[PDB]
């Protein structure tokens, strides 16, 4: 057939780009720049170099100290065998205090280290934040990647430290592990009368699904159109050009009405975020103001009735 | 892996999940090992 | 015991009841049988939280093993 | 006006042997019919 | 079958609370788990992977002992 | 209507079937064949749904309801009032979709572009048809399908998903929602940099491509550039089509027992 | 009313015969198999109607493996 | 007693009501953002008449870009430049009816062959030179061997014939990589092809280009300077073989089945 | 204007020759193949 | 009606031979492949029908075997 | 039987490397899928204990037995 | 076309037709052992 445009059938190198100046007082950037022949394949070659500042410092030593913290936790879990560590590795975690113990600080070995690991790792994203905000406003960018980043970071902290604390224990936030992370998402569900029925988590479900359908369009759109110029999107946006005229036809005419070259980056960002907000608000309802989803949903009229042709007794009613 | 054929059998009202699911392989394993004692004839 | 279960539980056993080959299947001690797991070895100083290994009670999860 | 690019001969030529292909096939499909009602009848 | 279920809970607690683990008196310590305590009686105890034991033959009939 | 510089782009030619009878456009719309055949099949099903919600006990909106038949019907015809219904509309569902993806293929190839966009849509009609042909063909019934209703094919997902004890722990499952999840990381961070680069700080000039690679190699080291982020798109939602997919043909017709018992290969290799 | 079909092999002068020929050929195949699918699927089924001999039963009674089975109980 | 009410009225209710009011108010403002090009739309009436519409909701109040280099201001909505010369005729005599070109398709710059109308100055680096350039003109470059060097190869094109030859390539400095081949045609002029429609065999020594056929690479736009290409130009040149994929041979715009 | 695929008649002529040929012997083997199961496992 | 697949051989001219073969070899594999599993899901099936003998069986009453397991006792 | 003359001009039509690619890597999955197919029925020749349990023939070694003994 | 003349083509062709008789010969081979020690039909 033609070219897909896939992978790069020709690479070209010259010497590395240091990158654009930046304002006077700022530290120098680390590392010498490498190539990689695979990476080139399917994009940029150039790895490096970074910028380690003031921020960007903090952040790593936080994180660092957390992931020390976790990892000699799972290896304690095993009687410190690292041959074990590799055998069982989805199984081991890093658990909670238990829920009698409500907000105080616990015991080192009873839940003690999940509160430590869970205060560095949140100094650690805060940090990132003030970061990702001075890099992108020092070389004169908007601040758009902050919004998103604030977004998600207040995911983290619901889901962990402020429906913990309005529940009145620590026991009620998820372990460090992967089997156990995913055993904390059912139990959470079985508890509050099946997640189906909450309506935000419905909502969300409906912006992840939306997330890959516009991703899928706009990533097909642009590379069918990349051989008018179309992956240049600056230059399309501040001089139309035959690429954006077809982009914009094509969906005009499918399914009656289009974006532009600029807008439709609007629609990604606020389908990225709105997923994201009703996770905040549909986890911060349940235990504090809702109990049972299922009886909230027959109360409201959402949920459909079976047919029943039998009865069963309760034997605590007898 | 369990390769197909299967043996399901309906618990339920249609189009709602709710069936029980038997592969034949692993159902024949439970099946050659129940054996079942023989009589004692009834005393006088 | 096994009269005591035969008589007064068959809200459960309804009139197939029990008998000894029910457990013992022709042998002195029965093939699955349970006890109080401690769980693995750790630290002397550590615990035991009850979760987070193979499990093989509770169908090979990371769910609580006892 | 749509056409094809055959002229009328090619296409008397084309048609002569489509409808001899066309009836050879359903003359097979007539045959596993017969043998299929000795065996099983269905009706 | 939740109904028969919920009873089988029940009985089975009977059967590890009155018979089985005051027998931890008379039995040798091979019988005995790490905590020291003897072996007890579970769902697997007499299914045994079936949805009712020996798939509901009615063997106890036929014996007025038990 | 048409846009200020559209009128050179409406010319004759680029169909697959029909010709010259089916190429016009009805306001915004571009119809042909495959336009005719897609809003037939549209209104055809939707009017059936409507049917079905009308035998049935109530006509709220949540709590409608069509299913398909029962097991012992087997992959033959149920009645019109027990599951054949489900049957007549699952086939203009079919219908309708592909004609869908036609339609795209006539329009890319009038404006002279790549298939690209209906080469991705088919993967999403693709996982659909696991779950209402190849799926219920293998098992051996057209009522292991969901039915058709907000909320009433949510107790079938619960369901289905218990039927294995922890759905959690089936790879192919784990491996799709890897691949959701970085998808919608990855389109953020996309929409964030492009509305950053031509909306900058107050009173400075639209910035350039060397400023898009500079910035996230400050942050994080590696910038995979303008052209391949559209790739990297492409593929991460593509993949997770694919193996959602995957992970449905897996569960009953090749694994029956609970999910967290597939795993048990892995610490029983002889290797530790 | 015999002279109403003689203009008939104008028809591949508007109508493509490579595009006809693939066309059939396509649909013959797809019908062959869904037509197939259909009656192994009801009463009319050839494959395990056990006839003219159910086979794992067959195997299931051999002398041989019966002979093995009995000495497995003692 | 499993299914008590107390209360009608709770948080969850209100909350989804404000969320629905959230939602709806985003796609007001994402729907206006959508119409600073193209707009006002052109609404032909009962007997032929033409107004501007705009649509709902309104069209927003023009913002403005400020390019960098003095590559002055851009408002938008704002106005437009105007198009060509374009001739079609209607096939069917409703407002919803195809067009056809009327002379030579390949020359005629509609259907698939159309372009847009944009500055006549160069895309710029960070530094303020020309992006697109020769790999003469930027000497730092060079092909990464384990890749074939596409200098030498013939052009076969889509027929089987011969094109030309290429013999230059065209590199990007802002994000190193391809964009143009330049070759030698068959009446010796020079003429580029974008990568994307090249499919470069290295072993065979060719470049298939199946859009257009081989006579066909004669007619290609040309450049006014060989260091450096410019906005409009790229237009032109990639619009010529977007037009071959339904022009090159009669029958390629004529329904597949 | 009209479909083609570059073969004179000669040469279609003989590949025509040779797909003949080889697809009757590939039905033979087939015709073998269902003797031979038909004596083994007879089906109908 | 004997002399009427004299310009068989032309067909060639109008379709196109390599296009040709490589559909029928592919759609031989993928017919091979499915008819072979279609027949193993049935009464038909020769892997496990256990004939001429079955050899798990025959393994776990070999005398060596009998008499090891014995010994456990 | 001399109907099969102009068979050597296929390779003038098909490449001979890429088809002598495809047919070894066909053949190699084909070998393994037979294998495991073969393996997971009743012809299975590694855990079929014949001709003879070598788990079993270590359980119940004399050495093995009398220290299991002791232990008890 | 492939680039291969007529010449060309009849070499490849004779070890084509060598190396799959030879390939088919030890297939066969294989079999009759596997059937001389556990007969399958
Ligand atoms: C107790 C239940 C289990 C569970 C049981 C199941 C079951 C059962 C399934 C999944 C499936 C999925 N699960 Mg799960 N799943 C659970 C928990 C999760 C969690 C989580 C955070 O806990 C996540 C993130 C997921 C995520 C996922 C995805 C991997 C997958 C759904 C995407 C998909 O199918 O696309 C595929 C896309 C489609 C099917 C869409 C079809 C699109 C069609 C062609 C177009 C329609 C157009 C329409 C009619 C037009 C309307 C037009 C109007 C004009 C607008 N599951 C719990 C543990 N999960 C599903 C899956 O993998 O199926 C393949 C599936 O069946
Ligand atoms: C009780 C039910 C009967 C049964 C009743 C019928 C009936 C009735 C018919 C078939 C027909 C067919 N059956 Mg049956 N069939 C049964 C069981 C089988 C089984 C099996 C595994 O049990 C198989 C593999 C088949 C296979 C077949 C095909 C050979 C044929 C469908 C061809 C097709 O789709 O062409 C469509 C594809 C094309 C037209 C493309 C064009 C191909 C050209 C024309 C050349 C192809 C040759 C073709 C394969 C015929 C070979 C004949 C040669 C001279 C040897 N049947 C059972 C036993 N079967 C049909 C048939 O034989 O038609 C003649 C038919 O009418
Ligand atoms: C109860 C059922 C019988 C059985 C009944 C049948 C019937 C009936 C048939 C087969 C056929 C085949 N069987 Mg059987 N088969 C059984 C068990 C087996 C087992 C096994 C593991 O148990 C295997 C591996 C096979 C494998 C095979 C293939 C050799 C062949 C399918 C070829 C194909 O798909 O062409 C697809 C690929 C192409 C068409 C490409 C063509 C390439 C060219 C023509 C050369 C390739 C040669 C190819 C290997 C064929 C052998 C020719 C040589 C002389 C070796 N059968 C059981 C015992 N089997 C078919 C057959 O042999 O036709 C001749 C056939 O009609
Ligand atoms: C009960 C069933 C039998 C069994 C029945 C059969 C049957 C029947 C066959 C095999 C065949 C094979 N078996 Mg066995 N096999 C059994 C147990 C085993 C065990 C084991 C650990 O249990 C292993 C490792 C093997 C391995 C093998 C391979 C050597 C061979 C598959 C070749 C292949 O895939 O080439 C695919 C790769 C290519 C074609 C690439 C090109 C290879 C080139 C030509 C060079 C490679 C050299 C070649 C593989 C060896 C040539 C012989 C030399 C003179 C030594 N079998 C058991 C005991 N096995 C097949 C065979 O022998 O083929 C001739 C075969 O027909
Ligand atoms: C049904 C009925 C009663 C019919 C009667 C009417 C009659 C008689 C006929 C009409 C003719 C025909 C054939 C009509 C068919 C149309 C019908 C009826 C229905 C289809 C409408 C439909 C399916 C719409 C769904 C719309 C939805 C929900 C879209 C989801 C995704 C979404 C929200 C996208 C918003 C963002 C957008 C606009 C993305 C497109 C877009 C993308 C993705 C880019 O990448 C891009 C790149 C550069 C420039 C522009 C773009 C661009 O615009
Ligand atoms: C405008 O152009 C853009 C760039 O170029 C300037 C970027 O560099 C970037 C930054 C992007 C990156 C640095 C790459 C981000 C990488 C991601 C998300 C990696 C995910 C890819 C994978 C293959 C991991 C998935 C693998 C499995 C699930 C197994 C963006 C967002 C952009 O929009
Ligand atoms: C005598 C004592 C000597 C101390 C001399 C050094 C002065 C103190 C630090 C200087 C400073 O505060 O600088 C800031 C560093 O922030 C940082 O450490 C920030 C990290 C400080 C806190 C580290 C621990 C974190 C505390 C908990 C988390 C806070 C979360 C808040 C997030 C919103 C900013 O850094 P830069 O703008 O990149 O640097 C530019 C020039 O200043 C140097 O080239
Ligand atoms: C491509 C994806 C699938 C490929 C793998 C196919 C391999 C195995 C599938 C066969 C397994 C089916 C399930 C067996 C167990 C359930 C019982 C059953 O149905 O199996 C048999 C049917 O097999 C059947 O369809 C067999 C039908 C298989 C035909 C598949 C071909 C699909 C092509 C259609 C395209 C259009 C026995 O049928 P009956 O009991 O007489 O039917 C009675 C009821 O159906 C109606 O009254
Ligand atoms: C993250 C990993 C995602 C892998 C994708 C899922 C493959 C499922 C198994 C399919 C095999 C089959 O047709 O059936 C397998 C079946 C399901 O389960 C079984 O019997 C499996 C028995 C053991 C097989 C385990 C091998 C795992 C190797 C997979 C890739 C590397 C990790
Ligand atoms: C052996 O390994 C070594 C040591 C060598 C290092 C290697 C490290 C490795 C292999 C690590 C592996 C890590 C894994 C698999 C981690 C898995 C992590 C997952 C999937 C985690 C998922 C969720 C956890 C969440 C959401 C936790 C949220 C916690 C929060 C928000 C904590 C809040 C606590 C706070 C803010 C502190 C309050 C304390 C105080 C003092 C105020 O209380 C009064
Ligand atoms: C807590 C674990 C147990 C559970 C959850 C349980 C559950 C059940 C259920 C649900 C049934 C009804 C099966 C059906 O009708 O499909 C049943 C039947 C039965 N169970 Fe249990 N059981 C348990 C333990 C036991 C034990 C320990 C024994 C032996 C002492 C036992 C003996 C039986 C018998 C004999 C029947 C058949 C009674 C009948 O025919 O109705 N069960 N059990
Ligand atoms: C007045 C002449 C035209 C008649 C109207 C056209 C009716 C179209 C037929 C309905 C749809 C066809 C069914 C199948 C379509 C293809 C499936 C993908
Ligand atoms: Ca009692
Ligand atoms: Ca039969
Ligand atoms: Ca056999
Ligand atoms: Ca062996
Ligand atoms: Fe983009
Ligand atoms: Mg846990």
């Amino acid at each position: 057939p033609e070219y897909q445009n896939i992978f790069n059938k020709v690479q070209v190198r010259e010497p590395a780009y240091p990158g654009v100046e930046l304002p006077k007082g700022s530290l120098p950037r680390v590392g010498k720049p490498i190539f990689s022949y695979w990476l080139g394949k399917i994009g940029d070659a150039q790895i490096g170099p970074l910028y380690l500042g003031g921020w960007g410092i903090a952040s790593l030593i936080s994180g660092f100290i957390a992931l020390e913290v976790i990892g000699l936790n799972m290896l304690a879990s095993v009687g410190w065998d690292p041959r074990l560590f590799l055998k069982e590795f989805f199984w081991l975690g890093l658990e909670p205090p238990p829920p009698a113990y409500g907000l105080s600080i616990p015991p080192l070995a009873e839940g003690g280290w999940w509160l430590i690991a869970g205060l560095f790792l949140t100094m650690s994203l805060l940090l990132w934040w003030v970061r990702v905000y001075k890099r992108a406003k020092d070389l004169g960018m908007g601040t758009h990647l902050s919004w998103a980043f604030a977004v998600a970071i207040l995911f983290f902290l619901t889901l962990g430290f402020i429906r913990p604390v309005l529940m009145g224990s620590w026991g009620e936030a998820p372990p460090f592990g992967i089997f156990p992370h995913l055993d904390w998402t059912a139990a959470i569900s079985i508890r509050y009368g099946n997640f189906y029925y909450n309506p935000f988590h419905g909502l969300s479900i409906a912006f992840m699904y939306g997330s890959a359908v516009l991703f899928a369009m706009h990533g097909g759109t642009i590379l069918a159109v990349s051989r008018y110029g179309g992956d240049r999107e600056i230059d399309q946006i501040t001089d139309r050009g035959t690429a954006a005229e077809r982009a914009m036809l094509f969906w005009r005419w499918c399914m009656g009405f289009n974006a532009s070259m600029e807008s439709i980056h609007r629609w990604a960002w606020w389908f990225a975020v709105f997923c994201i907000i009703n996770s905040i608000l549909g986890i911060i309802l349940t235990g504090t103001v809702v109990d049972n989803w299922y009886l909230w949903a027959v109360k409201h009229g959402v949920a459909p009735s079976y047919p029943s042709e039998l009865t069963i007794d309760n034997p605590y009613l007898t | 892996c369990d390769f197909p054929p299967q043996d399901v059998v309906q618990t339920g009202y249609r189009g709602l999940g709710m069936q029980q699911n038997y592969n034949p392989k692993l159902l024949q394993k439970v099946i050659d090992a129940t054996q079942v004692p023989d009589a004692i004839p009834a005393a006088t | 015991m096994t009269r005591d279960t035969n008589s007064n539980w068959t809200g459960h056993v309804a009139d197939t009841g029990v008998t000894c080959y029910t457990c013992h299947r022709g042998k002195p001690v029965p093939e699955h049988v349970w006890t109080t797991d401690p769980g693995p070895d750790i630290p002397s100083v550590f615990p035991s939280n009850g979760q987070n290994t193979i499990g093989y009670n509770v169908a090979y999860t990371a769910l609580p093993f006892d | 006006k749509s056409t094809t690019g055959l002229t009328e001969a090619e296409s008397k030529e084309f048609h002569g042997i489509f409808m001899a292909s066309m009836t050879l096939w359903f003359g097979l499909v007539v045959l596993a019919h017969i043998l299929s009602w000795l065996y099983r009848p269905w009706l | 079958k939740r109904v028969p279920a919920w009873h089988a809970i029940r009985n089975v607690r009977d059967i590890n609370i009155q018979y089985v683990e005051p027998l931890g008196e008379v039995l040798p310590a091979s019988r005995k788990g790490p905590l020291g305590d003897p072996f007890k009686v579970n769902c697997l105890t007499c299914h045994q992977g079936a949805y009712k034991p020996l798939f509901g033959v009615p063997m106890a009939k036929d014996y007025p002992a038990l | 209507a048409l846009l200020n510089f559209e009128k050179k782009y409406r010319v004759r030619g680029g169909t697959l079937v029909g010709g010259d009878l089916f190429d016009f456009w009805v306001g915004p719309f571009y119809v042909g064949f495959f336009g005719v055949s897609a809003v037939f099949f549209a209104t055809l099903g939707t009017m059936l749904i409507l049917f079905g919600a009308a035998i049935g006990p109530t006509l709220n909106i949540w709590q409608i309801s069509i299913a398909p038949p029962d097991l012992s019907v087997g992959l033959g015809f149920a009645p019109i009032r027990e599951g054949g219904l489900w049957q007549v509309i699952t086939i203009c569902a079919v219908g309708a979709f592909v004609s869908w993806a036609l339609r795209q293929v006539e329009i890319a190839r009038k404006l002279g572009m790549g298939l690209h966009v209906p080469f991705a849509f088919s993967f999403a009609i693709l996982a659909y048809l696991t779950l209402v042909f190849f799926r219920p063909v293998l098992l051996g019934a057209w009522g292991h399908a969901f039915p058709y209703g907000l909320f009433s094919h949510l107790d079938w997902v619960s369901n289905v998903g218990y039927q294995t004890l922890h759905f959690h722990y089936n790879p192919a499952h784990m491996l799709a929602i890897s691949f959701f999840f970085i998808n919608t990381l990855a389109l953020a961070m996309h929409g964030s940099l492009i509305l950053s680069v031509v909306n900058p700080q107050k009173g400075e000039e639209v910035k350039t491509a060397e400023h898009e690679n500079t910035v996230f190699r400050d942050i994080v080291g590696y910038s995979i550039g303008a052209l391949a982020i559209h790739r990297l798109g492409l593929f991460l939602a593509i993949n997770a089509a694919f193996w959602s997919a995957v992970c449905m043909i897996l569960t009953g017709p090749f694994w029956t027992r609970g999910w967290p018992e597939w795993w048990m290969w892995w610490p029983n290799l002889p290797i530790w | 009313n015999a002279k109403s079909f003689d203009g008939m092999h104008k028809l591949w002068m508007i109508m493509n015969p490579v595009s006809t020929l693939w066309a059939i050929f396509i649909f013959q195949i797809f019908l062959g198999l869904l037509i197939h699918m259909v009656v192994l699927s009801s009463d009319l089924n050839w494959h395990d109607d056990q006839i003219p001999v159910g086979y794992q039963l067959q195997g299931e009674t051999l002398p041989v493996n019966l002979e093995m089975k009995a000495a497995l109980k003692d | 007693e499993f299914g008590y009410i107390t209360q009608y009225f709770d948080l969850a209710q209100v909350t989804l009501w404000a969320f629905w009011l959230s939602l709806l108010s985003v796609i007001f403002f994402n729907r206006r953002e959508d119409k600073r090009e193209g707009y006002p739309q052109e609404a032909v009436q009962i007997f032929g008449k033409t107004i501007l519409t705009e649509g709902f909701p309104f069209m927003p109040a023009p913002k403005t870009f400020k390019l960098p280099h003095n590559g002055g201001d851009v408002v938008k909505p704002g106005p437009e430049r105007p198009q060509y010369d374009f001739k079609l005729e209607q096939v069917d005599r409703f407002a919803g009816a195809a067009y056809r070109p009327v002379g030579n398709p390949m020359l005629a710059g509609v259907g698939p062959g159309a372009y847009a109308v944009r500055a006549n100055k160069p895309d710029l680096t960070n530094a303020g030179d020309p992006r697109i350039v020769p790999m003469r003109v930027a000497k730092h470059f060079a092909v990464v061997d384990k890749d074939p060097d596409p200098r030498g190869m013939t052009v076969i094109g889509a027929d089987g014939q011969v094109g030309g030859k290429v013999t230059e390539i065209w590199v990007d400095r802002a994000e190193p990589q391809v964009r143009y081949l330049e070759l030698e045609a068959g009446n010796k002029k020079k003429v580029l092809v974008p990568i994307a429609l090249c499919v470069i065999k290295g072993q065979k020594r060719e470049v298939k280009v199946r859009s257009i056929n081989g006579i066909h690479f004669n007619d290609v736009p040309t450049l006014s300077n060989y260091d450096q290409i410019t906005l409009a130009e790229e237009d032109k040149v990639s619009a010529y073989y977007g037009a071959g994929t339904l022009y090159a041979t009669p029958n390629r715009a004529e329904s597949v089945l | 204007e009209k479909p083609s695929t570059g073969l004179t008649e000669s040469e279609a002529k003989e590949f025509h020759g040779l797909f003949m040929a080889s697809m009757t012997l590939w039905f033979g083997l087939v015709v073998l193949a269902h003797i031979l199961s038909w004596m083994y496992r007879p089906w109908l």
